DNA sequence: GACAGAT
């Protein structure tokens, strides 16, 4: 008498870094019938009971949502009926992959089902798009029983899966629905207003031809934060500000240049009085003098928004890019999960291990062994979003190994994982502050004294500065010139693609794994064209959508709506309100704005009329 | 005949000339330089007071401001910052009063620091300054020590911005 | 013919 228990992993990683945990060493891994994933059995104990383990694992989300037929014909059905006429049923995601079918003939006689599942939102959904193809194979239960399971976990760690396999719960079906509402409202949206741009803007403008003019929750906001810097670009009046700098010429062989304690002025004439009653003066006393010491803080665990923001800063990558060679580096074994918002270490993570891997690379061999000889230094709290643990390398590389791209995004993540390992950086801040007549200066300087995550990390350093000359108050240093500088207010750039990720986290546009696809969609629509320095110029056709949109309804534009829609959605998830009211209401607030969209459409008309 | 009002402005400060005090004087009854000072306060001081502030005070040739004397703020601007982000805080906040009498104006520059005097200051407030003020480049260096804001209610425009 | 977002 044996009963099967089938447990389900997101992704293949997982399932077999589960199966070895949990079977102490024991499992038989063959592939199934779909060619990616396949099914690790071992032997063990469950409720009480000696049972036959199989661990599976999908890739992804099983399924997508699209409309039946004749409404995903483009000329068929108007734009406007895909709002509440228009069914809507969820086929397979990658129909390669058999998976459904792969899923029915898995669970033939199983008698237990163990959702090792992501423990986020998308995970909840993706347990139960398993549960409705699963389920109806299964045996029978008897006496009511407990045959869903959901085990809930966010570190790989023996300890971490065991406690996970103890403390088993129950899916949430309202967490489900919340992302079924999100999803639905999502392609109809989307579908209905690029379908009507697109053959709007074709058969009046002949450039836009075989273009396609998509609006989105997250494309929109994100071309709009593009489009606003260009408008803040253009509004911009440079104004004249003048700077009194003064030089000190103390033991005859340096000469100091003190900084104005009001920074600035903006009038002529009182810059004149100010140089007026300065410059005829030949001793500068001292007043002050400060030598305050001061830590610069190392860095948090690294997430993929950090990781992000630093390959388009530092190594020059674009955020799809970045995300490839991430994902490569991740299957070969390289580093860990590449898509986290995670930036605090798991309790039982195993940091000196991991640090002892890379001891015998020749750039940080010195240090490695500097810190695990003399104890490291417990990593900084930060977030504990329970879906993934930071990214974090797991085996040793070398540049002959790793590919001229690949290594330059690991050398980044493993410098990374040694910097929240290692010290603070302690550097001394010497201020000195003079009296040149009526007006003050200071002259601010800055000494290393012990670096820290520095040595691992030198591009965020301390720049290295002479010390400033010994003095108390009482000293007269004689003074040699005092001049005014004329300067005038710089323009701000276009926004970066780093910025631009930080205002996308911000306002809740896009997730880990959808903010560089968001920023290549838009790319490849030519809303923007990225430029030097990864830089994100609007086009015209990305200026006139975005202006065009806050003529007929600025609700469309700005990176707020999408925090509130998501926010009525959270109800859904929390019991609050029931799932058909709210999926109900939001589209039909989003209706009447589509028919204004298109009774109102000759404000966009105007201001393509200039450019196409 | 006894024009105590005038005596104690001569004392006080207030320059107000024959026309100013007779349309300040709420009540033919007697003097109350109490309610003539708040009328004052009360009524712009374009058209009712005297001229005290000596010609050409906006240029050279003139060093000192000697005696104490009520003056109008007419503008406020924070010359330490751009016209665009007036509330910036990269630097030390400096005021550009532009300030009058009656007749001739005047220019003063927050030299110290005055926190009673900020930005919001309604136009029409009324400050007096006590003792010798400098006057430096055609400008009235203005601290904390010979600045008494006495205050006042006059027509806003700049609610209108 | 195409679409949305997200994994
Ligand atoms: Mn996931
Ligand atoms: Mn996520």
């Amino acid at each position: 008498v044996m009963k099967t228990v089938l447990m389900v992993a997101e992704m293949p990683s997982l399932a077999q870094s589960i199966a070895k945990i949990l079977s102490r060493g024991s499992l038989s891994s063959h592939k199934g019938l779909n060619g990616a994933c396949s099914v690790h059995e071992y032997t063990g104990t469950f409720a009480g009971q000696p049972v036959r383990f199989k661990m599976t694992s999908v890739c992804g989300h099983v399924m997508t949502l699209d409309f039946l037929g004749k409404y995903n014909k483009w000329d068929k059905v108007d734009p406007a009926e895909l709002f509440s006429q228009a069914p809507t049923e969820k086929k397979e995601a990658n129909p390669k992959l058999n998976m459904v079918k792969f899923l029915q003939v898995e669970g033939r006689g199983c008698d237990y089902i163990v959702l090792w599942l992501d423990c986020d939102k998308e995970g909840e959904n993706i347990c139960f798009e398993v549960l409705d193809a699963v389920l109806p194979v299964m045996n029978k239960a008897h006496g009511g029983e407990k045959t869903v399971f959901r085990a809930r976990f966010s570190s790989i760690t023996d300890t971490d899966i065991c406690n996970a396999m103890a403390c088993l719960g129950e899916p949430d079906h309202n967490e489900a629905l919340s992302v079924d509402a999100r999803q639905e409202l999502d392609l109809r949206i989307g579908c209905a207003f690029t379908r009507f741009q697109t053959k709007y803007f074709q058969g009046k403008y002949g450039d836009l031809d075989s273009s396609l003019i998509s609006f989105g929750p997250c494309q929109t906001p994100t071309l709009g934060f593009c489009v606003e810097r260009h408008d803040k670009i253009q509004s911009f009046k440079p104004e004249t500000y003048w700077v009194l700098q003064a030089k000190v010429n103390t033991d005859k062989d340096r000469s100091l240049l003190l900084d104005w304690d009001r920074v600035r002025v903006f009038d002529r004439e009182i810059a004149q009085m100010f140089l007026n009653m300065t410059k005829l003066e030949k001793e500068a006393q001292v007043e002050a003098t400060s030598r305050k010491e001061k830590a610069k803080q190392r860095p948090l665990a690294l997430n993929t928004v950090e990781m992000l923001r630093v390959a388009s800063s530092s190594l020059g990558m674009g955020p799809q890019h970045a995300m490839q060679t991430a994902e490569r580096l991740y299957t070969q074994g390289y580093i860990s999960y590449p898509r986290t918002e995670t930036t605090h270490y798991p309790e039982n993570f195993d940091l000196k291990g991991s640090l002892r891997q890379q001891a015998n690379h020749p750039y940080w061999a010195d240090t490695v062994k500097r810190l695990l000889a003399e104890g490291i230094n417990r990593p900084r709290k930060g977030h504990d979003a329970g879906d993934h643990p930071p990214i974090t390398p797991m085996k040793s590389a070398t540049e002959a190994e790793l590919g001229g791209d690949a290594w330059r995004l690991y050398e980044y993540i493993t410098r990374h994982f040694i910097a929240t390992v290692s010290h603070d950086c302690k550097y001394l801040q010497s201020t000195i502050s003079f009296r040149i007549g009526p007006e003050l200066f200071t002259c601010s300087g800055k000494t290393v004294l012990s670096p820290g995550f520095t040595e691992v990390m030198p591009w965020q350093s301390v720049p290295l500065e002479e010390s400033l000359p010994t003095c108390q108050r009482g000293d007269a240093f004689p003074v040699g010139e005092v001049k005014m500088l004329e300067k005038q207010t710089n323009p701000p750039d276009y926004l970066t693609e780093a910025e631009l990720i930080t205002l996308m986290e911000k306002h809740g546009i896009g997730t880990d794994a959808s903010i560089p696809v968001h920023i290549n969609n838009i790319c490849q629509r030519n809303y923007v064209t990225v430029e030097s320095g990864r830089r994100l110029k609007p086009t015209n056709l990305g200026i006139v959508l975005v202006h065009g949109y806050y003529k007929i309804d600025a609700e469309l534009v700005l990176p707020t709506i999408r925090s509130a829609v998501e926010k009525q959605l959270n109800l859904i998830a929390q019991g609050k309100a029931d799932y058909r009211q709210v999926l109900g209401h939001t589209l039909d607030v989003f209706k009447r704005k589509f028919h204004y969209f298109v009774d109102s459409i000759a404000g966009m008309d105007e201001l393509m009329e200039v450019s196409f | 005949m006894a024009q105590v009002a005038g005596a104690a402005l001569s004392q006080a400060g207030w320059y107000l000339s024959d026309e100013g005090i007779e349309a300040c004087t709420s009540s033919p009854d007697k003097v109350n330089v109490n309610d003539i000072i708040l009328i004052a306060l009360n009524t712009d001081l374009r058209t009712i007071g005297k001229k005290f502030l000596p010609s050409d005070i906006n240029s050279g040739k003139v060093e000192k401001l000697e005696g104490p004397c009520v003056l109008q703020i007419q503008k406020i601007r924070n010359v330490a910052a751009p016209k665009d982000n007036e509330e910036s805080q990269a630097a030390p906040r400096m005021l550009r009063l532009q300030m009058t009498d009656g007749h001739i104006s005047c220019t003063a520059v927050e030299f110290s620091y005055m926190s009673k005097i900020s930005l919001n200051t309604p136009p029409g407030t009324k400050v007096k300054l006590s003792g010798i003020v400098d006057i430096k480049n055609g400008f009235l260096l203005l601290n904390d020590s010979n600045t008494t804001v006495l205050g006042g209610e006059v027509e806003h425009l700049i609610e209108k911005w």
